[PDB]
DNA sequence: TGCATCCGTGAGTAGA
DNA sequence: TATAATGGGAGCACGGATGCA
């Protein structure tokens, strides 16, 4: 019942973030930060 | 008794076990209504005082899972029994009152 | 193969 | 209205009474209609001498037994749920040879089902029918040895469960080997334990050379047949102490004994036949004067020796000829199972013997009872009777099946039985058959076709002497058959002579061209080649066989209509049908009508007696169609003899009527029509054409618990009166009430479990301060989709007279409910040519096709589904059905005997008289629509230039086309359409039944996994193939939504369900349940499985709760 | 076997969108109940989740608020149809439903040649993608516009048929 | 079809990396209330109701609508999980 | 004239070109017009849409005729009962093709709009087979051990048959119906071996950097082994289209990349050239060589064929090609 | 496939074809500690010469 | 080494 | 718990992997 190792589930894709350049930017500045 | 696996179809691919549904676990539904319901309980707990709300939690059962005596939520709170029998009433009035208002934990009564 | 049969036998030996 | 029925070809013969294969079978089983000493030797009568008398009380014998009456009638067996049977009695002495002793008593076996009128039985309320099974027939055959091409095998084949199939033999190192239980072992031996010497097989055998001396063997010649007997039973028993009087009885059980080893009379009969022999008995050898005596094997290898030498006059066999296949009907099925409870109980008589003693002591009939019943309930060849229709219920019961037990089994059944043999003519119809797997394990009995008293299916021809064709009628067998030149019944005569120099015929089934001279036998009628239901279809012969037999299925899947019609086009056997179904009612004899009602009428005959028909009405059918007869006569009518009384289910005035005759146009509408679906206009609906009575039954128990008694009530807690509001005093729903899903059939409370509340419920009871109750509702309720109108319900309580129900059981209540469903939208519709599909769109008559005088047509159907179909009876079925519209006329146009093209152009010329001269008449000539029309269909070809436009619409209408304007817009199709009557029928499968959803419900107890269908309110099977395309689109997390989520992963389900309610996201799914159930079973097979991490390291699937 | 699934007999479709399919009311109120009540809360129609289920037990407490709260719950949704035997992926399909009255689902013209469906009496399961994720999976990967060519010729799958080869023809 | 389909697969590698982002995307606007969004009032996606034109319920119709504007950002090790979810959660709490 | 081959290459190169959510709208718009017009366009059938070519009668009584020649031949010994009996299959074999080409002729001469020839021609429905047996004739039947009857069968759905014609039908439609129940048992188990076979196997890397491929032959050994002839194009296409080059092929001026994945355009110009016999094989990518661990590699795969571009990493071509394979299994005679 | 007029790729065959062949006899172990006649993957194989290749066995 | 034996396998969904 | 009793009874088909000639 685990998922696939194919399409969705492939390692290749799954990881993948999505992030908006709002919060990219206030966590960049944050890094940046310290 | 009789076998669970009992034949169904002419051809052999149904067993009578199969049309036998499961009746103890929990369904979702239901799971889902206690659910809301220890939910709606501790949302109308919270409009009554700390003191009132857990002397209601320990006589229930809803704290350790035992209902306790009024002795012993008198000697809890340090009070006198017919203090905390007291204490008890109010709270549960006005539960009753905010019940009589909100229509809130009506439903579940089935 | 026939365990009736064995122990039928078996039997018959005493 | 006026009825043209076509065809030359008179039929000499009626159709035989259609069920008789049931009912003369049964009939001949029982014997009940015979005084005990007039009784033959067959049925269950050949069952008790069989197994009477019992010996070694001394001896217990047999002398009659006898059938009582029915202790309940049929409609009262059917309501009560109980058995329609009959008391069997048997007289029986108990005889002591030493004592001198005799006591004689008729004990009580028990009871037997009786079969009904029309050839069914009712087993505990439901009507079941039994189906008959084609085998193959017992007697001695020989084929080719696959293995070794000029060698033969030799097989002895008795009847089912009636002893060993022997193999004779002739192997490669020279002799001839007998195989029996999977023992092979020399003839030979057998041989000399028969009697047999080496002079006597030299002088038999010897004729055949070389083969014989395979046969000799030394050493078997020089021991006794006591020795050989002995030998012969080490060979077949190893282990078995070698004593000769057991070797004695287990021989003779094996060859000899009448009550272990039987052939037919069919295997008889044709092992005589075949070797040119004659059979003292039934069985292979005989045991007389104390030693065994030979009758079978010698002419058996004889015969093979023959057949291997290439001896003239000795040929092998086709096993699938009908003359080596027959059909066990019920009765020989029934007697049977009788001859097993029989044994068994026998053997309960003997065990009893042994330990002041009468018949009714050492006699007990609980075996036949629960063989009797178990044949009847449980077997495969019992089936629950198709009453859909009345043709449905006459095609069941001619039903034949080559599967069951003792016959084949599917996937083991090759091409060689489900193919059409040659023999197959006039026998079994070639053409009605399942599709899909079981297509030719399950057939249908020819029309003309008689099983005979041997059990072999019999076709009638007509006897011709010189030319001229007697009416002389010879039923043969598929064997008999084979001798002669049969000719073709539409093989033209001049009164009785044959009127051709070239006859087409039949040689062993080879298609030969003779001289009358040359003609002994002509057939009876084309009908006889074919099944009943597929002699139901007109123009048959212009249809392709795969959809003919579509079209010949589906009439038994046809509804009954309230307002049913016979078909325009008939082929002439819808009235036969009625008539032999039993649906309708008929005078018995002349006669006046006295009485009229809606429940009865009263019939006053000549002799002067008046007779009462109470009529079944709105009766719930096995398939929950509804049964109903109406009166078709009224007060003071005067009825002949067979004249028609009372029209059943799907009849009008005693012509089958399985569907309405509609107004069809073939053309395609907006892809409405597409891939086979169907238009319809509104229309339909509003006169009630398709409109169909179905009654449902629910039931529910009330019965003693250990927490308290169930009971029917009408208080039930914490409901409205707006929901009892329908609810009688008691509990149950009033007759009348309309129900809906959800809506309350029968009250009922049942006491609450064993339980303690949590801390919720507590504090919740406290706060509203109301007691929780001791019952809860257990009601039985409308399923979703279900309902209509209750119109009966059935209370049975305990303590009631003639009233008991299964232990434990209080009261049993039964609603009824019936709807009256008009056609919609997903329902099935088709014609007799197999042409089906579903309504897709029902259009308001405005935007119908319609004629230029404002007719619109009913339905309208794509020409697509015609051309790779190759069904063109339905066209030719339309025209007919155009030209009878106009003249207000229906045909009989019997199948390969009927209207051919031009006198059907006749009858269209007749009918466009009609259709056009009444429009030129009232002051209207041509339109200019019409005229456009016709300049394309000069330009298509189907009109001749020149000439006037009434000219040109009529040769349109000889062809059956006409101008057709579209209703939304009022331009003309811009071709002629095919416009006419077709017979539709609507369908079993109606999409109000199949329609079907779940969100969440019931689980599997092990599995944890939804239910299956709809009744359960079950989940989809969402199967490896279904997973397989999810995985090929690699769509993840779906999948594992299917797999966890949405099946048994209980916390995810759970989790899902209350995050879904909360407008939550769903839940990361967890282990599903069958997993963690397989690693369990696993772990019982004594393997280890274990779940690890990346480290190698165990992890716990199961939470802590299996490890201590 | 799973839960959020249902089955009918699939109709033509003609007036439909390649994307889109006919799915009951009947059967998409129980498909997407869960979501129906938590919708019937949101809205006026329900004090709360239970109370909505009650409502929606019986089929004459039933109201037009209810179908609409429906309409609103689906919005942008997909189901899977699926048509036994499923041979190739294609057996499965992701369309949006649009609510019928009638039981029967209704079936897109073009999608017929790759789940070998017709109208003789066929029918087809629909699944409900739970998860956004799932959703997801089924718009882009899953829909029946967005698979228009045979994954084992390449040829084209989803093409001209029957009666729009006739007309187009003529 | 959806809407820019084709612009949407030209976007990546990996048509199966599309539906992951456009998942991922549509379950932060469902966690944050739609609060997060790059969307402008006029490119707000709509439904139509009896009443009339409200904002579109669907998640994952919003999130393939921004990510064809461009305003998104995808791909591996763009900052840690437990770091995202708490700045977003900072920008916008719920 | 739009038929069913016009519109499906109307579709894939609307397809290639526009991309799928044009081509969707399209499929919209062709599946529309074309339901509106078929519905006015008049087509329906009556029986005299069935139509007998007068040739049939002549191709008859011919053929009688030379069922004398042959049956006299039997008598005097000249023919063997094998030599005879293949002489008469043979020439109702020819007969029967004979009056097919009768029919059709016939429609597309004198009644080119006649629906049955329409219905054939356009892809709507049906095939010369079946419009042969409602017009020329059914032909010859099988008997059930497989063997055909002397007797033909003459007549025509049209016409109708004899019962002893329609018997005779009967065999083959018997064994034709338990063939293909029989079948689709052995279509099915090969597919769930196929399936169980594949399934591990996904893109899991877009290069395994192989420097390996096979080489597409253009060409094969005629039969008679006379000489080399180029193979069907549809052969070609489906082993060439949407693969990547293995090595630079040029051809025509025309220079193809090592590393291209094929169009079904560069398949066209390589069997262009073939034919100018500049190239007899081609170098390709393929599965059989790719070096990737428990699946194939973007580049060894290919095209996803069902978006006509480079397969995505991660799809399962194990599950698809099982698939691919399996299902026309009912479909295999 | 090509006689009943199925258009199917070549690769999907290849695919199939390809698992057909995953597997290999050791006709001789060399150094390694496989046996005569074992059957074993290819890769495996594969990995252990190249191994045992390093190695100079 | 070749013949013989034992053992395992034979599409899906519905439904009953 | 005591007369003696002592051996049963029913019952397709193909491939592959192995054992035996
Ligand atoms: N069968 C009985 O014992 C019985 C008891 C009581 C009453 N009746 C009556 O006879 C009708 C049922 O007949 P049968 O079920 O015995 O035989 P038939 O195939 O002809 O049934 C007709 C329809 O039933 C459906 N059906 C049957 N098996 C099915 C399976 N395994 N899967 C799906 N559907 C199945 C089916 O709808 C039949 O209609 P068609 O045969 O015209 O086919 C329509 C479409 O269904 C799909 N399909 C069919 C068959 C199979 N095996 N698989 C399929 O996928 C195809 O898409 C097809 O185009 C009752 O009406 C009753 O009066 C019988
Ligand atoms: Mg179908
Ligand atoms: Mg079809
Ligand atoms: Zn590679």
């Amino acid at each position: 019942g685990r998922l696939i190792p194919a399409g969705t589930g492939s390692d290749f894709v799954r990881f993948t973030q999505v992030v908006d350049q709002k919060t990219l930017k206030a966590i960049e500045e944050a890094r940046k930060e310290a | 008794p009789v076998s669970l696996e009992t034949p169904i179809g002419d051809e052999k691919d149904s067993f009578y076990g199969d049309f036998i549904p499961d009746e103890h676990l929990p369904s979702p539904v239901d799971a889902a209504t206690q659910s809301l319901l220890s939910e709606e309980l501790e949302k109308a707990l919270s409009k009554l005082s700390e003191r009132e709300a857990m002397v209601l939690k320990l006589r229930k059962g809803l704290i350790d899972g035992r209902e306790h005596t009024l002795e012993e939520v008198g000697a809890f709170f340090g009070v006198t029994r017919e203090r905390i029998r007291q204490i008890e009433n109010k709270a549960l009035r006005k539960l009753k009152y905010h019940e009589s208002r909100t229509r809130k934990l009506r439903d579940f009564l089935d | 193969s026939d365990p009736v049969r064995q122990y039928l036998h078996e039997i018959g030996q005493v | 209205m006026e009825i043209k029925r076509f065809g030359r070809i008179r039929e000499v013969i009626p159709l035989p009474p259609l069920t008789e294969i049931q009912v003369e079978s049964y009939r001949r089983a029982l014997q009940a209609d015979v005084p005990p000493e007039k009784r033959e030797n067959v049925g269950i009568q050949a069952a008790f001498r069989e197994t009477f008398p019992i010996e070694e009380g001394l001896v217990l014998d047999f002398l009659e037994y006898r059938l009582g009456e029915p202790p309940f009638p049929q409609d009262e067996c059917r309501e009560k749920d109980l058995t329609y049977q009959a008391p069997l009695y048997a007289r029986l002495q108990l005889i002591h040879k030493d004592t001198g002793l005799i006591k004689e008593d008729e004990v009580f076996l028990g009871h037997i089902p009786l079969m009904t009128e029309d050839g069914s039985f009712i087993i505990n309320g439901a009507d079941r029918v039994i189906v008959s099974q084609i085998h193959r027939s017992p007697g001695v055959y020989f084929t080719p040895d696959p293995a070794r091409p000029g060698r033969y095998i030799a097989s002895i084949i008795p009847l089912p469960k009636r002893g060993p199939w022997i193999d004779l033999e002739v192997e490669p190192n020279g002799v001839v080997s007998m195989k029996v239980n999977k023992r092979k072992f020399p003839l030979v031996l057998l041989l000399r334990v028969l009697g047999y010497d080496q002079e006597t097989l030299a002088r038999e055998l010897g004729a055949y050379g070389e083969l014989v001396q395979g046969l000799m063997d030394e050493s078997v010649f020089a021991m006794r047949p006591e020795e050989a007997l002995i030998r012969l039973f080490t060979l077949l028993r190893p282990g078995d102490p070698p004593k000769r009087d057991k070797a004695v009885a287990y021989v003779y059980g094996l060859i000899a004994d009448p009550r272990r080893y039987d052939l037919g009379e069919a295997g008889r009969y044709k092992a005589e036949e075949k070797l040119g022999i004659r059979l003292s008995g039934r069985t292979l050898a005989r045991f007389e004067d104390g030693e065994f005596k030979d009758e079978v094997f010698l002419p058996t290898l004889r015969y093979l020796f023959a057949l291997t030498a290439g001896v003239p006059g000795h040929e092998v066999d086709d096993i699938d000829h009908l003359g080596n296949r027959r059909i066990r009907t019920v009765g020989e099925l029934m007697t049977d199972q009788f001859r097993v409870g029989l044994a068994r109980l026998a053997r309960g008589v003997r065990e009893r013997m042994l330990m002041s003693l009468t018949p009714a002591k050492l006699v007990n009939s609980r075996p036949l009872e629960a063989a009797i019943r178990e044949f009847f309930s449980r077997s495969q060849l019992s089936q629950f009777k198709d009453e859909t229709n009345p043709l449905s219920s006459l095609r069941h019961k001619r039903r034949i099946s080559a599967l069951g037990p003792g016959g084949l089994t599917r996937e083991r059944a090759g091409f060689d039985v489900r193919d059409v043999h040659r023999t197959h003519y006039g026998r079994i119809c070639p053409v009605e058959t399942p599709e899909g797997a079981n297509i030719g394990l399950i057939t249908s009995l020819a029309a003309y076709a008689r099983v005979d008293e041997l059990g072999f299916i019999r076709t009638p021809y007509r006897r011709v002497v010189g030319g001229v064709v007697t009416d002389e009628v010879v039923y043969m067998t598929a064997t008999e058959e084979d001798r002669y030149t049969i000719a073709q019944a539409n093989t033209p005569l001049e009164g009785n002579r044959i009127a051709a120099e070239r006859v087409v015929a039949r040689r062993k089934g080879e298609p030969v061209i003779v001289s009358p001279e040359e003609v002994e036998f002509m057939d009876v009628s084309p009908k006889q080649v074919f099944s009943v239901n597929t002699n139901l279809i007109p123009f048959l012969e212009h249809d392709d066989a795969n959809r003919a037999l579509m079209g010949s299925n589906m009439q038994t899947q046809a509804v009954p209509l309230i307002r049913a019609q016979a078909p325009v086009v008939m082929t002439g056997l819808e009235e036969r049908v009625v008539r032999d179904s039993l649906a309708a009612l008929y005078a018995e004899e002349d006669g006046e009508v006295a009485k009229v009602d809606g429940n009865r009428i009263v019939v006053r005959y000549e002799d002067g007696r008046l007779v009462e028909y109470p009529l079944r009405r709105f009766y719930r059918s096995n398939q929950g169609t509804a049964l109903d007869q109406r009166p078709r006569v009224v007060v003071g009518q005067r009825v002949r003899k067979g004249d028609l009384l009372a029209d059943g289910p799907a009849s009008e005035n005693g012509f089958l009527a399985l569907g309405q005759n509609v107004l069809v146009a073939i053309m395609p509408f907006d892809g409405y029509n597409f891939e086979d679906a169907i238009v319809i206009s509104e229309e339909l609906l509003k006169r009630d054409f398709y409109t169909s009575i179905h009654i449902e039954r629910y039931e529910i128990e009330a019965r003693d618990t250990k927490l308290g008694p169930e009971r029917i009530t009408r208080d039930i807690p914490h409901l409205s009166e707006a929901a009892l509001r329908d609810l009688d005093e008691e509990g149950v729903v009033r007759i009348g009430a309309e129900v809906k899903p959800g809506d309350i059939l029968v009250g009922r409370t049942s006491f609450k479990g064993e339980s303690e509340p949590t801390p919720e419920e507590r504090l919740l009871r406290s706060i509203f301060g109301e007691k929780a109750r001791d019952v809860k509702d257990t009601s039985l309720r409308v399923p979703p989709g279900e309902g209509g109108i209750v119109v009966r319900t059935v209370r049975l309580r305990r303590g009631d007279p003639g009233v008991e129900l299964k232990p434990g059981v209080r009261e049993v209540v039964r609603v009824y409910v019936a709807q009256k469903r008009k056609l919609q939208v997903g329902d099935k519709l088709a014609n007799r040519h197999g042409n089906k599909g579903v309504v897709a769109k029902i259009l308001p008559v405005e935007d119908m096709p319609h004629l230029p005088d404002g007719t619109p047509v009913d339905v309208i159907l794509n020409p697509l589904g015609v051309p790779s179909r190759m069904n063109l009876g339905q066209i030719l079925e339309t025209h007919l059905g155009l030209a009878g519209y106009f003249l207000g006329q229906r045909y009989i146009s019997p199948i390969f005997d009927g209207a051919k093209e031009p006198e059907i152009k006749e009858l269209l010329a007749q009918a466009f008289e009609v259709y056009f001269g009444k429009r030129k008449g009232e002051g209207f000539g041509v339109d200019k629509r019409e005229v456009e029309v016709l300049r394309r269909a000069e330009k298509l070809g189907l009109v001749t230039p020149g000439k006037t436009p009434e000219e040109q619409l009529k040769e349109l209408f000889l062809q059956g086309k006409v101008v057709l304007y579209d209703g939304r817009t009022g331009e003309p199709i811009e071709g002629p359409i095919v416009v006419g009557q077709m017979f539709i029928m609507k369908l079993y499968h109606m999409v109000e039944d199949k329609m079907h959803a779940r969100s969440t419900g019931p689980y599997s107890l092990i599995t944890q996994q939804p239910l299956g269908g709809k009744a359960q309110f079950g989940g989809q099977r969402f199967g490896e193939m279904e997973v397989w395309a999810l995985e090929a689109y690699g769509a993840a997390h779906t999948l594992q939504e299917m797999l966890t989520l949405k099946s048994d992963d209980i916390e995810g389900r759970n989790a899902a369900y209350e995050a879904i309610i909360k407008g939550e996201d769903v839940p990361e799914p967890s282990v599903p349940e069958s997993f963690r159930v397989l690693v369990k079973e696993l772990q019982a097979l004594a393997l280890d499985v274990q779940t690890l991490d990346e480290k190698d390291n165990p992890v716990d699937i199961f939470e802590g709760l299996a490890s201590k | 076997r799973v839960d959020y699934s249902g089955r009918s007999v699939i109709v033509v479709g003609p007036q439909l969108k390649l994307h889109q399919c006919g799915l009951p009311k009947r059967m998409a109120l129980e498909l997407f109940k869960p979501f129906l009540l938590k919708k019937m809360e949101e809205k006026g129609i329900a004090p709360n989740v239970k109370a909505a289920r009650r409502m929606l037990e019986r089929q004459r407490d039933i109201k037009d608020e209810v179908w609409d709260a429906l309409e609103e719950v689906i919005h942008g949704k997909v189901v899977l149809l699926n048509r036994a035997p499923t041979l190739h992926r294609l057996g499965i399909q992701a369309f949006q439903p649009v609510l019928v009255e009638g039981q029967s689902i209704q079936l897109h013209p073009l999608v017929c040649e790759a789940f070998n469906a017709d109208f003789d009496g066929d029918q087809m399961a629909v699944h409900v993608p739970l998860s956004s994720f799932a959703q997801a999976e089924a718009r882009i990967q899953m829909l029946s516009a967005h698979n228009l060519l045979s994954p084992a010729s390449g040829e084209p799958l989803a093409k001209p048929s029957r009666d729009i080869i006739l007309g187009l023809y003529y | 079809a959806e809407p820019g389909i084709d612009k949407l697969f030209g976007m990546v590698d990996s048509k199966y990396r599309l539906t992951v982002v456009v998942a991922k995307r549509a379950q932060q606007l469902l966690r944050h209330g739609f609060k997060n969004t790059v969307l402008e009032p006029e490119e707000r996606p709509k439904m139509q109701t009896l009443e009339g034109l409200f904002d579109d319920p669907n998640a994952v119709t919003w999130a393939m609508k921004e990510l064809l504007t461009g305003r998104l950002v995808f791909g591996e090790n763009l900052v840690p999980e437990d770091r995202l979810q708490k700045e977003m959660e900072r920008l916008y709490p719920v | 004239p739009q038929e069913k081959n016009s519109l499906k290459d109307l579709v894939y190169q609307a397809f290639l070109r526009l991309g799928m959510e044009k081509t969707a709208r399209l499929l919209d718009a062709l599946k529309y017009y074309g339901f509106t017009f078929s519905t006015t366009s008049g087509i329906t059938i009556g029986i005299d849409d069935a139509v007998i070519p007068e040739e049939k009668k002549q191709y008859l009584e011919e053929a009688d005729r030379k069922l004398l020649q042959i049956e006299q031949a039997y008598e005097m010994g000249f023919l063997t009962d094998r030599e005879r009996y293949d002489q008469i299959l043979q020439l109702w074999t020819e007969t029967t093709e004979k009056v097919t080409q009768a029919v059709f002729k016939n429609f597309e001469e004198n009644y080119p709009f006649n629906p049955l020839y329409v219905m054939a021609q356009s892809g709507a429905r049906g095939n010369p087979q079946q419009i042969r047996q409602l017009c020329g004739l059914r032909g010859l039947m099988q008997k059930p051990s497989g063997e055909t009857f002397e007797v033909p069968v003459r007549s025509s759905f049209r016409e109708g048959l004899t019962v002893l014609e329609y018997f005779i039908s009967s065999h083959g439609a018997r064994k034709g119906g338990a063939d293909t129940a029989l079948r689709t048992a052995d279509s099915g188990y090969l597919t769930r071996k196929l399936v169980d076979v594949t399934h591990e196997i996904v893109v899991r890397e877009a290069d395994c950097g192989t420097t390996n491929y096979i080489s597409v032959p253009l060409f094969q050994p005629d039969e008679v082994t006379r000489s080399l002839r180029l193979r069907k194009r549809a052969d070609i296409e489906a082993g060439l289209y949407g693969r990547v080059l293995a090595r630079e092929v040029e051809v025509l001026g025309v220079r193809l990349e090592e590393g291209r994945y094929l169009s079904m355009d560069d398949v066209h110009l390589l069997i262009k050239a073939a034919e100018a016999g500049e190239i007899q094989e081609v170098p390709v990518r393929s599965p059989l060589t790719c070096q990737t661990r428990y699946g194939v590699c973007q580049k060894c795969y290919g095209y996803d064929l069902s978006m006509a571009r480079p397969v995505s990493i991660g799809e399962a071509v194990g599950i698809v090609a099982a698939q691919s394979i399996g299902e026309p299994g009912t479909q295999l005679t | 496939y090509r006689a009943q007029g199925v258009k199917l790729h070549d690769k999907h065959i290849e695919i199939v074809v390809r698992q057909m062949m995953k597997y290999v006899e050791v006709t001789d172990p060399g150094d390694s500690r496989l046996l005569e006649g074992q059957v074993l993957e290819k890769w495996d194989v594969e990995a252990l010469n190249e191994r045992l290749i390093a190695e100079g066995k």
